[PDB]
């Protein structure tokens, strides 16, 4: 499952981070697939059956094939105890064998000399496509996203 | 879509000396620093491979010879040095409003100049028992590609009647062959007389005309 | 390895319908995004469509909007193109594609990195129609430098392709097939020529074998040299 820049995000908006991008949910949304958002239910009982509860989980609230609940939210299985601290964990579709790797905040990259984990600073070019003219690509929080960049209504940029 | 316009739509080259591939773009490719412009190359009988991304930057496994270069709408492949197994098309892709490719670049051996053997073959009994009646023109082992057939008959220009192709260069001699096909009912070739296909070629100082009487050879 | 096989294709009439599938076996297809890719008859590579592999992006190329619809099935590790309104200018060989998709260090890229062997789509109004050959016999009017050419013409078919061999695959050196003409019949024609010493024109047999699967049609011609 890879992300690309063209990727339309449902109900979201694509964030890159030092080594890859996702789609990010607008308010309280949560991700059916790797690129659509929709909403969550409270709790699971016979009326929202199969029906979202987190971010790539069902009721049953059970978390997708391929993935398992820590901390109550659901992690991809190689990223079980693979702690990186100052960024997340992801994984890659080069290797055969699925491995989880660091991916880390802007402004910090993989530390070779601290165990690959998001220890070192270093800069990540901006690879977010905000074509419109009033969105510019902007680093909030620690990610990069298309943001506004002269006046907005409350949520347009125009 | 965004409007993708390579030149040349040929290029011979001789092994050892460079090349350049012209692209340029219906609009701007650039944004935020980047140049959404790849490269691809489709050698004969096999699969396109990508060659330059991002405009100017070499894809696993590329040579060093291979370079991309330019920005905005301007871009241009360049071989510094061109082997023999760089032969064939090269296609340039935009990537900003996925996807265009380029009408495609063929990078074919350059040699020299070899003139066209001239043949024309009468229509057979088959065929004019058939009820129509097709003259050959065949061009043999030529080079360059370029060589213009004119059909005549009786001494007087005919036109859109006739269809040629051309073949892909040769892997050992490095030279091409045409056929044209003139076509016409079996009332208009018993008609006249006399039928001939001029061929005018780099490798001729006069053109050539090679000519037959109905009924004869 | 990555194996793409396309199938779905073959002839249609202008206004008629299509529908296209491609086969993806070697690595896990609901991972990779993929492309539809065409050729028209000498002419140069025209993207067609794109699809993720959550199937919520898609493109199409302004030449196909509102005709041409892609969709892929994950479960059944394929990917198809539903083709309405078909043109003449439709005729051309469609290959699927895989799209990569690296987070390279100099910036993220799209590799096509795996083509199918393709297939052929024909819109035209003709019906299938087996070629006839007649003979394009040697003569001193063929002859250049104690060589001769001689060929076979194969006239009048539809669809493509034929496959022309010589002598049953014997005789390879000096041929030259090429090819075909669309008429405006809308039929086909094609002429395949070989080059032989003049003085075996005597002592030497040439027969053109043509192929034509679409109408079932196997001709083998007899090229008799002419006494001019």
């Amino acid at each position: 499952a890879k992300v690309t820049v063209d990727t339309v995000c449902k109900r979201g908006f694509l964030i890159q981070m030092s080594g890859h991008l996702e789609c990010k949910c607008e308010n309280d949304l949560v991700l059916v697939n790797e690129e659509t958002c929709e909403e969550k239910v409270l709790k699971c009982d016979e009326k929202t059956v199969n029906k979202p509860c987190g971010d790539f989980s069902k009721c049953i609230c059970k978390c997708n094939l391929g993935y398992d609940m820590v901390n109550n939210v659901c992690i991809p299985n190689e990223c079980k105890q693979v702690t990186c601290g100052n960024g997340k964990c992801i994984l890659d579709t080069s290797n055969p064998v699925k491995t989880g790797v660091c991916s880390c905040n802007i402004g910090k990259v993989p530390n070779v000399q601290d165990q690959n984990k998001c220890s070192k600073d270093g800069e990540t070019k901006c690879s977010l496509k905000c074509l419109k003219e009033q969105e510019t690509c902007k680093a909030v929080d620690g990610i990069y996203k298309c943001d506004c960049k002269d006046g907005f209504i409350i949520s347009i940029c125009t | 879509d965004i409007v993708m316009t390579q030149s040349p739509l040929s290029l011979p080259v001789t092994p050892g000396e460079p090349a350049s591939i012209s692209c340029r773009s219906s609009q701007s490719l650039l944004h935020n620093g980047y140049n959404y412009l790849d490269w691809y190359l489709q050698k004969p009988g096999q699969s396109p491979q990508l060659l330059i991304y991002l405009g100017s930057n070499r894809a696993s496994g590329v040579p060093d010879r291979f370079s991309g270069s330019g920005s905005g709408t301007d871009f241009t492949l360049k071989i510094s040095r061109v082997e023999a197994e760089d032969v064939g098309v090269y296609y340039c892709m935009q990537t900003l409003q996925p996807f265009t490719f380029g009408q495609g670049t063929r990078l074919e051996i350059k040699r020299t100049v070899a003139a066209p053997s001239v043949f024309i073959f009468p229509p057979s009994d088959e065929q004019l028992k058939s009820g129509t009646a097709s003259v050959v023109c065949l061009l043999n082992n030529f080079y360059p590609r370029e060589a213009k057939v004119q059909w005549k008959v009786d001494n007087a220009l005919q036109s859109g009647n006739s269809q040629e192709s051309v073949t892909e260069q040769d892997s050992k001699d490095s030279t091409y062959s045409l056929s044209s096909t003139l076509t016409l009912s079996k009332a208009d070739y018993e008609k006249h007389k006399v039928y001939a296909c001029e061929v005018t070629h780099q490798g001729l100082s006069s053109p050539v005309t090679k000519s037959f009487n109905r009924g004869e050879c | 390895e990555v194996q793409l096989v396309e199938s779905g294709g073959g002839l249609v009439q202008p206004g008629g319908s299509l529908r296209l599938s491609c086969v993806a076996s070697g690595f896990t297809f609901s991972n990779y995004n993929m492309n539809w890719v065409r050729q028209a008859p000498g002419k140069g590579l025209e993207w067609l469509s794109y699809i993720s592999s959550s199937s919520g992006t898609i493109y199409y190329a302004d030449s196909v909007k509102g005709r041409f619809t892609i969709s892929r099935d994950n479960a059944k590790n394929s990917m198809y193109l539903q083709m309405n309104s078909l043109r003449a200018e439709d005729t051309a060989v469609y290959y699927c594609v895989r799209v990569e998709y690296y987070y390279g260090s100099s910036g993220y890229y799209y590799d096509f990195d795996s083509w199918g062997q393709g297939t052929l789509v024909t819109v035209s109004s003709a019906s299938t129609k087996g070629p006839s050959v007649f003979p394009l016999a040697p003569s001193s009017k063929s002859t250049s430098g104690g060589t001769a050419a001689l060929g076979c013409l194969v006239k009048d078919y539809f669809p493509e392709p034929v496959t022309v061999s010589w002598n049953s695959g014997a005789l390879t050196s000096g041929v030259h097939t090429f090819p075909a003409v669309l008429q405006s019949s809308g039929l086909y024609s094609l002429s395949s020529v070989v080059t032989v010493p003049s003085s075996s024109l005597g002592t030497q047999t040439y027969i053109c074998n043509v192929n034509h699967k679409p109408s079932n049609t196997k001709v083998d011609k007899k090229v008799e040299p002419k006494s001019c």
